[PDB]
């Protein structure tokens, strides 16, 4: 009845360490898939904004500056950066 | 006091590593490169590790500590209870060095209990619990703040060092601003959606 | 105490390099995740390496803060295991938007 999911990519112990870095010592089975999912969604959000800036500048390369402008629009994570 | 010549040699090497790190930071990676174990991103990471090792060796040679002025090196005081021993144990708990220092309620409560039993303060269980809860709340605020500042004070590289929010292209192009506003509505929904999706899967199990 | 200040490199640079060594997600899977996402947008997108770094530093901070919030809302004499509903609830209590 219990099953082990496959993945390519982000390993269980990295996720355990991220949780631990937040003070969380014990996480359930769904927390792994959730953490990968949340990570992917956050990255999609940032990259969607970043590429909007890139296309506005008429470039094909997403620059670190594009990513900064995007990140500032994602709420508290980078709040206050640069001033 | 270390050898002046060797210090100068190692500092030259350090500057070389920095120049190469900057070069790699500016490389533009296509999709196949992002799939490559030897991409500029990975080379850069290896080189940073090499550089930090060399920096540590230079600290050794100059008889210095390994500190770099990180915000997380700043001590967070706690004097929130009426028992200086409890305050001591909590303050020690939250100032353990490194990037992983963040206790849970259990850690704080354990610190309060241990300080109480060690110094025979004779505090009853519910007083200890309330003390731990108030302490946990206070230190949680301070830890999150210290991490936030460490992040924003140490973010990016030379390519983002001239960033300032008043230069945001969106401020002078309403078409761009409109698109970003649309993006933001979508982003918030997507995040809610994933959080809620796994909550729902949990409530199906 | 005693602090080393290199003559050839500013400490702020050193600090950022050190921080980069502190990341927890292996960089190869990270860059591959960015690739997986980018593939959906445009086949011809390139990324500055420094942009990938900014993404990773920010993303790890974002995940960790989700866990910090959950932690701070979790008050029990006996340690429990964190489930999705705990993340969700904490996010509603002290999290974003």
């Amino acid at each position: 009845k219990v099953l082990r999911d496959n993945i390519q990519g982000i390993t269980k112990p990295a996720i355990r360490r991220l949780a631990r870095r937040g003070g969380v010592k014990r996480i359930s089975g769904l927390i792994y898939e959730e953490t990968r999912g949340v990570l992917k969604v956050f990255l999609e959000n940032v990259i969607r904004d970043a590429v909007t800036y890139t296309e506005h500048a008429k470039r094909k390369t997403v620059t670190a500056m594009d990513v900064v402008y995007a990140l500032k629009r994602q709420g508290r994570t980078l709040y206050g950066f640069g001033g | 006091r270390g050898s002046r010549r060797q210090i100068q040699r190692l500092e030259q090497l350090l500057a070389l590593y920095v120049a190469e790190i900057r070069r790699l930071q500016e490389k533009e990676l296509d999709l196949s490169e992002l799939d490559d174990p030897d991409s500029a991103y990975l080379q850069e990471a290896r080189l940073k590790r090499k550089l930090i090792r060399l920096f540590g060796r230079l600290c050794e040679l100059k008889d210095c500590s390994s500190l770099t002025g990180r915000v997380i090196e700043q001590r967070i005081p706690y004097r929130g209870t009426r028992y200086p021993e409890v305050n001591r144990r909590i303050e020690r708990l939250i100032n353990k060095p490194g990037p992983d220092t963040f206790p849970d309620y259990g850690d704080v409560l354990r610190a309060v209990e241990k300080a109480a039993a060690r110094h025979s303060l004779g505090l009853p269980r519910q007083q200890l619990q309330l003390m731990a809860q108030d302490a946990f709340r206070d230190v949680g605020i301070r830890l999150q703040e210290r991490r936030h500042l460490d992040l924003i004070y140490n973010f990016g590289c030379h390519l983002t060092d001239d960033y300032r929010p008043g230069v945001d292209p969106a401020l002078s192009d309403p078409v761009l601003a409109r698109r970003l506003r649309e993006n933001r509505s979508l982003a918030m929904s997507r995040l809610d959606e994933v959080i809620s999706k796994y909550a729902m899967l949990q409530d199906k199990s | 105490p005693h602090r080393y200040r290199p003559g050839t490199v500013a400490l702020r640079e050193i600090r950022r390099y050190q921080k980069s060594t502190e990341l927890l997600i292996r960089k190869l899977p990270f860059q591959r995740l960015v690739r997986e996402i980018a593939q959906d947008f445009k086949t011809d997108l390139r990324f500055q390496s420094a942009a990938i770094m900014a993404l990773q530093e920010a993303a790890e901070a974002f995940l960790v803060a989700l866990f910090e919030d959950t932690n701070l809302c979790t008050i029990h004499a006996k340690r429990v295991t964190i489930f999705p509903k705990d993340i969700q609830l904490a996010r509603r209590i002290r999290g974003e938007r």
